[PDB]
């Protein structure tokens, strides 16, 4: 099983790159070329109708 | 969390040991504590009320409005002193 | 030669890119479309013995790094910059890196300038007070006196002569007094002594400011309280004070209430607009505080300890010699902390 | 080896040190990012300011000493800093400008988004002098019940029933809702204006673009006059 | 399955925009992201949980 | 004393003193650790209000 071979191998690859130093949300998990993330959206996008009403 | 008796035993009187161990059979384990956000019937600080501190508790023997003594039962016979001396350094 | 570097993580940054589009495009999904065909899937499906493994794989690996961890603890410039696509044109952001690159190469790219003068550098690189000349204080427009009918006849002495109806400042006194008034602040300065730059005319304050960084120093730009030396209780004794080494390094030392109330006088005070600041050096008469000022054609030269006969009104030549005693403060405190190395 | 005293700030002998030093070290950074471009968003007048108040920079900043015009004077450093592109900003400025944000964020905010109940219907209750109204707004051709009652019946005033319609006429949405109006308290004034009130409030929730229009028109302004006890 | 197959369906609605790094690169890029969507959302209860107890003891 | 209990709930819920459940209770653990340090000796008597005369006008 080729998909659990590789979700497998994805998992333990996480799993040393993490243990390398400490886990820290914001550090351990940054975007990829990234320093770290703010661990902090409900801005609901306006719908066609309601933008064309407003329009 | 639910003590057993030894461990309790070990840190409380003998005298309040009954008491914490009704508690312990009538408020169940999984027991959600909520904190009241009007009334603070505890005091800002963490007391466990085993012992009577001699300022911040009323004077045993002293008249007042909570004194559990019958009025021919108090041992305050001398006033030419004040009863509560200021705590720690004084 | 080594591009494919940056290339194997633009890659990958690509890729998060688009997972967390889709991510945001389940977002929105009602749970009845999605839930309830995916759990009739499972109970269609029987899981494996390769299946089972990711089952409590995934369980513990979101077990440990997500539940049972601590959220939080008891490339670098530029690194909030969102690259756009390869195919649309560059974003204002890139625009003004492009720029900035382009700053550093090529905008130099042609000459080079010599021989002009930049206002600038007459703070961040002054002269040593050994290599100034006559010409020097003549191109800052120390020369420059008052109006001949604004003349305070005890400055006689300083005077060159009348030109262009005001009085030219003897610069060959200029330069003595400017080498002798130098020699005390590196005195001070490698004495371990605070020195104090007080200047209140408007543009003063940069040069002021660092010269006393440089020197380890203070100053003052907006006003002098009258009453700081005299009535320093009153109004200086609620700021801080520290306690510092030989090298200048606080020693962290907390200080008594006693330590802390007591005046602290300045070692030497430099004026940069004597006529201006009566106030601040008869205060440093009555506190015994030797005082350094630039002294115009008609300013009174007897009321400091050690005269620069020049011009006060103009920036450059007040940044000039400013300059040129901030950096004889340096070397007297590069000495200092020179000789307790070694 | 040898100790000695000296003055913390280089600003020591200044009016006021403590904020002069504080002014110092954010131009030193207006100086190191001078070229850094600025927010084209200013244009849009993001809504973000949150900076510390004149008492709590007099902690910081002299106490007593410290002036309005100095306090003035911080505050044009901070959005100078502040407004840079967030692109091209970098920590240090960001470290600089933490200090001096209203500590308020510690907490979180008390406002949930208002979503149409489970049969479509949104809830706003409105309040004139004595009287209140609560309304059920759902989408429909234009029916109105004040207390079960028809329109005309309850409201006998033409000038009422327009109060009660404005808000829809604002939107243009007269015949697209049904509004379930009950109200108590004050007389016909007081809850025609009140049901006025509470219709604006709960025709937001169908297309939030709208509460601008709706602010315009002065219909989401709870009315405070009411009798006063003379004095 | 839904522990595993929720992400296998994640990767099939980015296998539409795809019509083998999406066998390793792609699945440790998914599995990174959902920790951090995981985490931000025991940040935001440990915030519900201070403000629904006494943080001011003595004065507020 | 106010950021000294902010201070031990932090820690205590960053340490970890059913996930479901992690979104309703609001408990957050001991009362020993959520009080540390603040007992009878030092809470009482820096909170006690009127405890200085600072000013007194008497008239005849
Ligand atoms: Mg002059």
């Amino acid at each position: 099983e080729k998909g659990v071979d590789e979700w497998l191998e994805a998992i333990n690859e996480l799993r040393e790159e993490f243990s390398a130093k400490e886990y820290l949300p914001e550090t351990s998990l940054a975007p990829p070329g990234q320093s770290k993330v703010d661990l902090l959206g409900s801005k609901i996008k306006p719908t066609a109708e309601q933008l064309a009403q407003w329009e | 969390q639910h003590y057993d008796e030894s461990l309790l035993s070990r840190y409380y009187p003998e005298s309040l040991l009954k008491s914490i161990k009704l508690a312990q059979q009538t408020i169940p384990e999984d027991t959600k504590f909520r904190v009241s956000r009007n009334v603070e019937f505890a005091p800002p600080y963490l007391d466990d009320f085993t012992k009577i501190h001699p300022f911040w508790d009323y004077k045993p023997g002293m008249p007042h409005l909570h004194a559990q003594e019958e009025n021919n039962n108090f041992s305050i016979f001398r006033w030419d002193q004040v009863q509560q001396p200021l705590p720690g350094e004084g | 030669p080594n591009n494919n570097d940056e290339v194997m993580l633009l890659q990958q940054k690509l890729l998060y890119d688009e997972i967390r589009s889709e991510l945001k495009s389940l977002s929105q999904v009602p749970e009845d479309e999605i839930l309830p065909e995916l759990k009739k899937s499972l109970e269609q499906d029987k899981l494996s013995d390769k299946e089972q493994q990711l089952e409590a794989e995934l369980s513990d690996f979101f077990r440990n790094y997500a539940l049972l961890n601590k959220l939080f603890d008891s490339t670098k410039p530029y690194p909030n910059l969102i690259p756009s696509a390869n195919d649309k044109p560059y974003s204002s952001q890139e625009l003004f890196l492009r720029q900035l690159n382009h700053s550093m190469r090529t905008a130099k790219l042609g000459a080079t300038i010599s021989k002009v003068y930049y206002p600038h550098k007459d703070i961040f690189y002054p002269p040593l007070p050994e290599n100034i000349t006559v010409e020097s204080l003549m191109s800052a427009g120390v020369h420059l006196g008052q109006s001949t009918s604004l003349w305070r006849s005890s400055t006689q002495s300083y005077i060159y002569g009348e030109y262009k109806g005001i009085h030219i400042i003897d610069l060959n006194q200029t330069l003595s007094y400017l080498k002798r008034a130098a020699k005390v602040v590196e005195g001070v300065s490698e004495s371990g002594g605070i020195i104090l730059f007080l200047g209140t005319r408007q543009g003063q304050k940069r040069g002021l400011e660092e010269a006393a960084k440089k020197t380890h120093g203070y100053y003052v730009s907006t006003r002098w309280i009258p009453g700081t030396l005299t009535n320093s209780t009153e109004i200086s004794g609620i700021w801080e004070k520290q306690e510092i080494d030989s090298n200048d390094n606080p020693t962290e030392r907390a200080l008594s209430p006693n330590e802390t109330s007591k005046q602290v006088k300045p070692d030497l005070l430099v004026v940069l607009n004597p006529t201006e600041n009566r106030n601040a050096l008869l205060e440093a008469i009555k506190s015994r505080v030797p005082t350094i000022a630039i002294i115009d054609t008609d300013s009174e030269p007897s009321l400091v300890t050690y005269p620069i006969p020049g011009n006060d009104d103009s920036l450059r030549s007040v940044n000039f010699l400013l300059g040129v005693l901030a950096r004889a403060g340096q070397r007297g405190l590069q000495n200092r902390l020179a000789r307790n190395n070694e | 080896l040898p100790r000695r005293i000296v003055p913390k700030l280089a600003t020591f002998y200044s009016a006021n040190p403590n904020h002069e030093d504080r002014i110092n070290r954010l131009e030193r950074l207006l100086r190191k990012y001078i070229k850094l471009p600025s927010q084209n968003n200013n244009e849009a007048q993001q809504t973000k300011a949150p900076w510390i108040s004149f008492d709590e920079y007099a902690l910081i900043g002299g106490g007593t000493k410290l002036k309005p015009t100095q306090y003035t004077q911080l505050l044009y450093m901070l959005n100078k800093l502040h407004n840079i592109d967030p692109q091209l900003t970098n920590d240090e400025i960001t470290s600089e400008l933490s200090q001096y944000y209203k500590k308020s964020s510690m907490l979180s905010n008390n406002i949930k988004i208002k979503t149409l109940d489970e049969f479509g219907r949104s809830i706003a209750v409105g309040k004139r002098k004595s009287s209140t109204a609560k309304v059920f707004v759902v989408r429909g051709t234009g029916e109105i019940l004040v207390n079960g009652r028809q329109l005309n019946d309850y409201f006998l005033k033409m000038k009422d029933r327009e109060s009660i319609m404005y808000p829809l006429q604002v939107i243009e949405s007269v015949g697209k809702y049904n509004i379930f109006a009950t109200t108590s308290g004050g007389g016909p004034t007081g809850q025609a204006e009140s049901i006025m009130h509470a219709i604006a409030k709960a025709l937001v929730v169908f297309n939030p673009l709208l509460k601008s229009r709706l602010h315009k028109a002065g219909v989401l302004t709870r009315d405070y006059r009411h009798v006063e006890r003379k004095k | 399955l839904k522990l595993l197959n929720m992400i296998l369906s994640m990767m099939n609605k980015t296998n539409n925009n795809n019509n083998t790094l999406d066998s390793l690169m792609n699945k440790k890029l998914l599995l990174k992201n959902m920790l951090l969507d995981m985490n931000n959302k025991k940040m935001n209860n440990m915030k519900r949980m201070l403000n629904n107890n006494n943080m001011n003891p003595a004065g507020a | 004393i106010n950021n000294n209990k902010y201070n031990n709930m932090i820690n205590l819920l960053n340490n970890n003193n059913n996930n479901y459940n992690n979104n309703n209770n609001n408990y957050i653990g001991n009362i020993n650790n959520i009080y540390n340090n603040m007992t009878i000796d030092n809470i009482p008597m820096d909170i006690l209000m009127y405890k200085y005369l600072v000013g007194w006008s008497i008239k005849f």
